[PDB]
């Protein structure tokens, strides 16, 4: 008899009362009912049963899915962080929250849920991620995860849909703006590797992965790309030269912002790679960063001449005398020019003394 | 060898190393190809630089693009297909631009490829294309069927129907897309029977494909589908597709067909456009979106322009002027922006006894709201009326509010009113502006920004021609010779330059009469800038005087100007005695 | 041969008045002529009544287009510049191409002054380096603009009885002869008199404080006071900070600020202005509103 209220409440929040036009008690009314249904789901377990998995999830579709209306994007900056085209985050708050906690009842029926969700709902799901407001984007990102964890049969879908999502944000346009909330997800989940890797899984990190470094925004999304990149290495040690050279032969020569970025990762992917390994690179690697240091500009400059101060670069440094050669030019040209910053003169001047610390020419 | 040698060519002057040098030798290779013999060109470069080139965007596009450009120096048309294999690897390679740039080289040289020739490989190249495993060769495959189809033998382009077909049902978005695309391009089949068999089901399931850009791409080349004209059919083809897309969710294929309305309406027909299109248009424009709605006020013009002119006006009375009043008074700017440069394009199709009535009102509420770029886009194109409503008529009513708004703060307003004076000012008489407009001219020529000044003085150089040297020599000559008393600069320059601008036109009796005198007087300005500008304008009121007053007494006054103590002044009468020929 | 080469300067200023850059040969021969000019001038450059003050640019092109439009052409009308014209800007490059044209074609009538900006880390920083980078694949435009940076005039003195500078008042300058024995043929320090010339801003604070910015320092209406009545001073002319309003009276009308860089970086949205002092060095104030329109 209690079954049939669970269902039956719901038809009053079928509707939608529109944030932007003006309402009045009808959107307190929903608020409350959403409020309370939250609390009474997660304090009242096991009343739940297989008729209800059905209202719920065709209650969420009429809620959540919808594109986003004509978005204004005047500067590509996302430094103004205003999101004017979403409105009704207060009230969609409460329907993810619920989701959310729905997803995390330890007594939760995935295969009565498959049932209704299919890969089209997965779709109108995913689509949601284009949000302006990372509000919706973070929380759309952990409904993923949990999804994701629950739902294992369905891995292969959601790998072909981020395979295909990246290679439209990479050639086509680059309007997609929830990258960095999928990306870190995606390094996340890739710590799970426990088997031997695969064929395909080694593929798609040089062919999706490798290619998105020539995004132009990728100041918004650094950091998490290259954890993701270097979270292949620390688990396949035999993956790290083409991964390097890829990086190589796509190295933004056109932008020092994104070159200091491409150093930083480089810094810290070296870090694993083995001497053995290393000397595979080691020649067309310092050759290119003696350029890099040639470069007249002060922050690539300062951040390649750091490479000096961490513990492992220094012993790969120091394994052979070889690789000296190409930087002993590039050390005594940079002193003659860019007087006006003794700072970088002081810094290859450093450098050079601690390479002739050990017995070289 | 007369040129670079073939053996450094070959290995010595391609060392990869270096990017640019070798990006400059991919591009002058054709000085060594054309020396080098076209059949040991074919024989051993072509597969010598398909084999050596690895992977760089520079090299690559250059190698494409001197390929598509070759298909003269491989010496043989039957030997083309050597460049085919090339052309095919630098296809499959992931990057967009260098694969685009390759297939449209191969569409290019596709049309010298023989028959035989075409047949034996082109064929088979874009079987192997359209079967490779990744997406970038599926998609580069897909646009070379619009080349091949027409021109092979009759069975084999039965076989190329159903591998475009295959090809299209691609499990992945970007062929998909690519598909959609180039579906008007490979359209163009002839055959209208298979077409009707075969074809537009895939266009029905495309354009209920689940992607946005999939349905919006079938909508927009659904134009190169209905140019056939299948009107008898087009009520059970192809219209309930359109009935299906206009009311969409996805949006922007709403604003895709919105974009693409005129030249629907182009081919789709009168009867239909009547039946479907106009409640069609009418539901659109009264949409929740921006961007269609923009779209619909800026087309409808066009639209109504293009209707059949049996009974147009019934139609437009009971259907689009009693909904565009939404649009003129809904809040969205860009909507009202777009709108005004296209809404006074129907004053003649209205009739004069309805336009006054109907457009008059809308236009007048127009013409004062608040936006400036509203005003100025009215302003810009308020040509249109008076070759429909008499000069007399359109003064009772539009005339005082122009003539109000001629003062706006923004000056662009003020600019478009002074190039859109002369013409009315002439329909009007020479004696209405006079009694009535002169206080506005005097206030645009006192204004303190340099723009309006010289449009005032535009307007003014084409009135006095339009009405003579009379009023010329009576009523502008003090008033504008009374500004030179003013303290601020800007403001006698404003005369200095009027004064040559007016002598141009007049001619020497007027000029020798009254304004030389102004002139060689100004030139004792203790202000520098007063004092060159005179010479610059010397220098162009110079040929207009005779050979008598100029050895008189303009001699004197620059040899004197010569040898101020300003470098800048001094090099400006040099120039100004050499363009006088002051020998 | 000067004629020759007059030609040549005035096609270069045509050409850039279509928003064309020139070329490396071009820029570097203009660079090293308009510092052969500059080199000329004093710390405080003496300016005469008749001219037109303006703010701050940053390479906004159209912007300045739609400034010359508003006080006109720079042959008749004088024009005395405040600096910054690099970085944040789409055509930096055009921008100060064709104010250093105009300045070695026009010597007298249009004046320059260095800013903030105008400096190499500063320009390396925020994206000029990048445009010229861009457009020319090399640093060398760079480096030549850089140099000739260093040969701007610091400050400007209008009839003497206007102060005009970038920046505003330092505590270690009480004279303009102060300021007139310091060395401008170097870069712009991170800190001392050239710094605070170049960095300061009013203040509704009283004394000296410290530049939110990193660098400079804050004055207030006693300091401004003071400052004009030991230099016989009527106003204080500036730029720098943003304005809503374009131009902007603080300290009982003893500084005011100009900016003619309207809609700063397509957010701000602020209006721009420029200031006209006629024959008798009486001023007025002109608004306006912004013109209207991989790696390899
Ligand atoms: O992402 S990319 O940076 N391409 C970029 C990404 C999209 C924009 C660029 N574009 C472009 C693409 C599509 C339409 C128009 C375009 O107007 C251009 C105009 C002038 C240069 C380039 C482009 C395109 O060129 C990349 C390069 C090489 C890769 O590896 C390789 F070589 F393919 F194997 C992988 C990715
Ligand atoms: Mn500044
Ligand atoms: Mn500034």
């Amino acid at each position: 008899q209690e079954l049939f209220c669970q269902k039956l409440q719901q038809c009053c929040i079928l509707f939608d009362f529109m944030d932007s036009v003006s309402d009045l008690k009808s959107k307190e009314i929903k608020r409350a009912t959403l409020n309370e249904l939250v609390e009474y789901v997660s304090t009242n377990r096991g009343v739940i049963v297989e008729s209800a998995y059905s209202d719920i999830v065709k209650m969420i579709s009429a809620n959540i899915f919808r594109t986003l209306p004509p978005s204004d994007n005047p500067d590509f900056d996302p430094e103004e962080d205003e999101p004017t085209l979403e409105a009704s985050w207060p009230h969609i708050q409460l329907v993810y929250e619920f989701f959310l906690r729905f997803l995390e009842s330890p007594d939760f029926q995935p295969s009565i849920a498959k049932r209704y969700i299919d890969q089209k709902f997965v779709q109108q799901l995913l689509e949601l991620f284009d949000s302006e407001d990372p509000r919706e984007r973070d929380f759309l990102k952990t409904v993923l995860h949990r999804i994701y964890g629950k739902f294992l049969g369905l891995r292969a879908f959601i790998r072909k849909q981020i395979n295909n999502i990246f290679l439209r944000f990479i050639y086509e346009t680059e309007h997609f703006n929830g990258v960095a909330e999928l990306l870190e997800i995606l390094g996340s989940i890739i710590n799970g590797f426990a088997l031997p890797l695969k064929a395909e899984h080694k593929q798609f990190l040089m062919k999706v992965l490798i290619p998105m470094h020539t995004a132009k925004g990728l100041a918004l999304f650094h950091a998490q790309l290259a954890y993701c990149v270097v979270q292949f290495l620390e688990k396949d040690t035999t993956l790290t030269e083409p991964v390097i050279r890829g990086l190589l032969k796509f190295w933004p020569k056109t932008c020092s912002q994104k070159e200091v970025m491409f150093l930083g990762e480089i810094e810290e992917i070296l870090d694993v790679i083995e001497p053995t390994q290393f000397k595979k690179i080691e020649e067309p690697l310092f050759k290119q960063i003696s350029k890099c240091v040639s470069s007249s500009h002060f922050q690539v400059a300062e951040r390649a001449l750091y490479f000096w101060n961490n513990e492992y670069i220094l012993s790969l440094i120091e394994e052979n005398i070889d690789k000296i050669l190409p930087i002993m030019f590039a050390s005594l040209y940079k002193i003659s020019k860019e007087h006006w910053n003794p700072t970088i003169v002081a810094l290859v001047y450093n450098v050079l003394k601690t390479l002739m610390e050990m017995n070289g020419k | 060898d007369d040129s670079l040698y073939p053996i450094a060519v070959l290995i010595d002057e391609l060392r990869n190393e270096d990017v640019q040098l070798r990006l400059n030798s991919i591009k002058k290779l054709s000085t060594i190809a054309l020396a080098l013999g076209v059949e040991r060109t074919r024989s051993e470069l072509l597969p010598f630089l398909t084999d050596t080139i690895y992977d760089e965007d520079e090299v690559l596009l250059a190698l494409a693009e001197q390929l598509g450009t070759f298909t003269t120096l491989v010496g043989g048309p039957e030997y083309v297909h050597c460049l085919l294999p090339p052309l095919e690897s630098l296809a499959t390679v992931e990057e967009t631009v260098v694969r685009d740039k390759a297939v449209e080289s191969l569409r290019a040289i596709s049309h010298e490829h023989s028959p035989s020739d075409l047949e034996a490989h082109f064929v088979p190249l874009v079987k192997r294309l359209a079967g490779g495993d990744w997406f970038t060769s599926r998609t580069s495959a897909c646009g070379l069927f619009s080349v091949c189809y027409p021109r092979v033998s009759s069975a084999v382009k039965a076989e190329l129907r159903q591998y475009f077909r295959n090809l299209c049902s691609d499990d992945t978005p970007m062929v998909r897309r690519a598909a959609a695309s180039k579906l008007g391009e490979f359209a163009k089949v002839l055959e209208l029977d298979n077409v009707k068999s075969e074809i537009i089901p895939m266009f029905s399931n495309l354009a209920s494909d689940e992607q946005d850009s999939v349905r919006l791409l079938a909508v927009e080349a659904c134009v190169n589908i209905a140019q056939l004209l299948p009107q008898e059919d087009l009520e059970a083809l192809v219209m309930p597709t359109l009935r299906q897309a206009a009311e969409d969710k996805s949006w922007r294929v709403r604003y895709m067909v919105a974009d693409k309305f005129t030249e629907l309406q182009k081919a789709v027909g009168p009867e239909i456009t009547k039946t479907d299109l106009v409640p069609a248009f009418q539901n659109l424009m009264k949409d929740c979106e921006a961007e269609v709605r923009a779209a619909a006020s800026h087309k409808v013009k066009e639209f109504c322009e293009n209707l059949s002119a049996d009974c147009r006006e019934n139609v437009i009375m009971s259907q689009i002027l009693p909904c565009i009043k939404e649009l003129v008074s809904d809040a969205n700017q860009h909507v009202k922006s777009a709108l005004a440069s296209v809404i006074m394009g129907l004053s003649p199709i209205l009739g004069k006894d309805n336009t006054i009535e109907h457009l008059l009102p809308l236009f007048l509420a127009q013409l004062k709201d608040e936006c400036p770029e509203v005003r100025l886009n009215i302003i810009s194109n308020l040509d249109c009326v008076n070759e429909v409503i008499g000069i007399r008529q359109l003064s009772q009513s539009l005339l005082p509010a122009i003539v109000e708004l001629a003062e706006d703060a923004k000056w662009r307003v003020r600019l478009a009113i002074i190039e859109y004076m002369p013409l009315l000012a002439g329909q009007l008489g020479v004696e209405f502006f006079d009694e009535k407009l002169n206080s506005l001219c005097m206030a645009w020529l006192v204004d303190h920004v340099y723009a309006i000044r010289e449009a005032a003085t535009s307007n003014l150089k084409k009135l006095v021609e339009k009405f003579g040297k009379e009023w010329a020599h009576a009523t502008i000559i003090p008033k504008v010779l009374a500004m030179s008393g003013d303290p601020n600069y800007l403001h006698r320059m404003t005369t200095l330059f009027c004064i040559n601008v007016l002598s141009e036109v007049c001619g020497q009796d007027i000029t020798t009469k009254h304004m030389l005198p102004t002139v060689l007087r100004m030139a004792g300005d203790p202000v520098a800038n007063v004092r060159f500008n005179v010479a610059k304008s010397l220098q162009k009121i110079g040929p207009i005087l005779d050979n008598s007053t100029l050895q008189s007494e303009v001699k004197p006054i620059l040899e004197k100007l010569t040898q101020d103590q300003d470098v800048d002044v001094k090099y400006f009468a040099q120039e100004a005695l050499t363009v006088l020929s002051l020998a | 041969d000067e004629k020759v080469f007059t030609k040549e300067l005035d096609q270069w200023i045509e050409q850039l008045n279509e928003c064309k850059q020139l070329s490396e040969s071009q820029v570097k021969s203009l660079c090293e002529k308009a510092k052969e000019i500059l080199t000329k001038e004093s710390n405080v450059q003496e300016v005469r009544c008749p001219v037109t003050v303006c703010g701050d640019v940053h390479g906004q092109f159209h912007d300045l287009m739609e400034l010359f439009r508003i006080g006109g052409k720079s042959p008749d009308t004088n024009y005395l510049f405040m600096g910054d014209y690099v970085n944040r800007g789409y055509y930096s490059v055009e921008t100060v191409t064709l104010l250093v044209a105009l300045k070695v074609r026009y010597r007298e009538r249009i004046t320059i002054l260095r800013g903030n900006h105008e400096s190499r880390q500063i320009t390396q920083v925020y994206g000029f380096y990048d445009e010229c980078l861009r457009k020319y694949g090399n640093a060398n435009v760079w480096k030549y603009f850089t140099d000739l940076f260093d040969y701007l005039p610091l400050t400007a003195l209008v009839d003497g009885q206007i102060f005009c500078l970038h920046g505003g008042l330092s505590p270690s300058i009480d004279t303009l002869d102060h300021i007139r024995a310091l060395d401008r043929l170097q870069e712009v320090p991170h800190e001392g008199p050239m710094c605070d010339l170049l960095w300061s801003d009013p203040d509704d604070r009283g004394g000296w404080g410290i530049s939110p910015r990193g660098a400079g320092y804050t004055f207030g209406q006693d300091i401004s006071e003071t400052f004009n009545h030991a230099n016989g001073l009527t106003l204080v002319s500036r730029a720098h900070q943003l304005v809503m309003e374009g131009y902007n009276w603080c300290h009982d009308r003893n500084v005011v600020t100009i900016f003619s860089a309207p809609n700063y970086c397509y957010r701000c949205g602020n209006q721009a202005a420029i200031m006209e002092l006629d024959d008798t060095l009486k001023y007025s104030f002109l608004q306006f509103d912004p013109a209207p329109r991989y790696f390899l």
